[PDB]
């Protein structure tokens, strides 16, 4: 899995490929991994599917059940604690690794990771899954604070490519959602609109020289394409 | 003069009799001449037929060593024989384990260690037989004889055998700065039916083989049209 979510001024983008696995056969290619909490709040899951689904659930009946009570929006800081706890409690009989990120009016765009163990640190940008560790570098060299929501977009579409193009373990869709004080614009890139991959980067396109011909030099040159 | 029965002895004059001998056989075997070129090198050997009844490829004299590499054996053959599967395992090992086709001036190196031990412990002999050494690596065309005594010298032309005196005398009117593969095929095979001797040995063919840029630098017979 890649998962992640990015704050920008006034609401934050959440990012995610879409494949599950059972570590070497794809069992779903078009999951979706950005899960409902409330209207403005959604989480990224990463680890088990069945563990994260059924946390990801509990989390949103108690949140629906706290807005009819108080008759107002969830703060996003709210829905992080509900899920928090929930994570630490069970954290000998789960994996997990969650994001959960919203909109709300008092405190804007927020971003809280919630990794295994069940901690729950509040962020400006924050990674997970398996494909995290392609993007820690990727993030520190070309990221910026101050992003709108479309540079925003396209950023994490691009970070999500990077991430997949090397775990063996993502891949698929690149889905985002962004969320604001405006309407949910959600989006899904297929494979072959891909802003980055190997298969159509440049620089890998000419083939390493594995398997030169028996030749009367040392000079290496080409591969062997045809038999003698 | 018991100091002539082993090669594991001076004779007091400090000569190693049991390699003069052996040398002898080379010197009364048949006649080979060679010539490195511009572009390759090119070895012809005189082969005296024992039998009109022989079928055409016996008693090849020269072998392949490797893709670039090979030898003309003149003296005894399976003595030269033996020599030629040690060059191949050289040259072997040098693919191997270094990744490299052998250099000619090492493979030649390597061919006269290995006859020098053979001059050296009581119980062997020294081999009977002079092996013309051609190769193309990345070196260039080289040509190297190495001898009983495991001396080795490399040549721009040589002969060897019966006919080597006259045929070094017609190898020296050559120019080899200028001369090609397809010059040298014609005027070497010019040269041992010259030196041939019509008295004693009425059977023969000619072996020729070359390693060129035309062959893409593969040593090999030369075809069999081009004589």
């Amino acid at each position: 899995t890649t998962i992640m979510a990015v704050a920008f001024k006034g609401g934050v983008v959440l990012a995610a490929d879409s494949r599950t696995s059972t570590g070497t056969y794809v069992v779903n290619r078009a999951s979706n991994k950005l899960t409902k909490l409330a209207e403005k709040i959604y989480c990224c899951r990463s680890g088990s599917a069945a563990d994260t689904q059924a946390l990801a659930e509990q989390t949103a009946n108690y949140l629906e059940s706290y807005e009819i009570d108080t008759s107002k929006p969830v703060n996003v800081t709210t829905a992080a604690n509900i899920f928090k706890k929930l994570c630490y409690m069970n954290k000998w009989n789960i994996s997990a690794g969650i994001i959960v990120a919203g909109y709300d009016p008092l405190n804007g765009g927020s971003v809280y990771s919630i990794p295994s163990g069940g901690s729950c640190v509040k962020l400006d940008y924050a990674l997970g899954g398996s494909g995290s560790i392609f993007l820690y570098s990727f993030f520190d060299a070309n990221y910026k604070t101050g992003m709108s929501k479309e540079e925003c977009v396209c950023f994490c579409q691009r970070a999500v490519a990077h991430a997949y193009s090397r775990d063996g373990s993502s891949g698929g869709l690149i889905r985002t959602i962004a969320l604001h004080q405006g309407e949910p614009e959600d989006m899904t890139i297929p494979w072959t609109k891909t802003p980055y991959c190997m298969e159509k980067d440049p620089k890998y396109r000419d083939l390493a020289v594995q398997n030169p011909p028996f030749s009367s030099s040392a000079k290496i040159t080409v591969n062997q394409s045809r038999s003698e | 003069t018991e100091h002539d029965q082993s090669t594991d002895i001076f004779s007091a004059d400090g000569r190693v009799f049991q390699v003069e001998y052996a040398c002898k056989a080379v010197d009364n075997g048949s006649t080979a001449v060679a010539a490195c070129c511009t572009d390759g090198v090119v070895v012809a050997v005189e082969k005296i037929l024992t039998s009109r009844m022989l079928e055409e490829g016996s008693n090849d004299r020269i072998h392949a060593v490797d893709r670039q590499a090979g030898v003309c054996i003149c003296g005894m053959l399976p003595d030269g024989r033996a020599v030629v599967s040690r060059a191949r395992a050289e040259a072997e090992n040098s693919r191997d384990v270094f990744a490299t086709p052998i250099p000619g001036s090492v493979l030649a190196s390597r061919i006269g260690e290995f006859m020098h031990v053979y001059t050296t412990h009581y119980a062997y002999r020294p081999f009977g037989c002079s092996v013309i050494i051609a190769s193309y690596a990345d070196d260039g065309p080289q040509l190297f004889v190495s001898d009983p005594s495991g001396t080795v010298a490399g040549y721009y032309g040589i002969a060897l055998g019966k006919g080597k005196t006259v045929a070094k005398t017609e190898l020296e009117k050559l120019n080899f700065k200028s001369i090609t593969c397809d010059e040298a095929v014609v005027k070497l095979t010019k040269i041992l039916h010259d030196v041939h001797d019509k008295s004693k040995d009425k059977l023969y063919e000619l072996e020729v083989a070359w390693v060129c840029n035309k062959s893409n630098c593969v040593f090999q017979h030369v075809p069999n049209d081009m004589i």
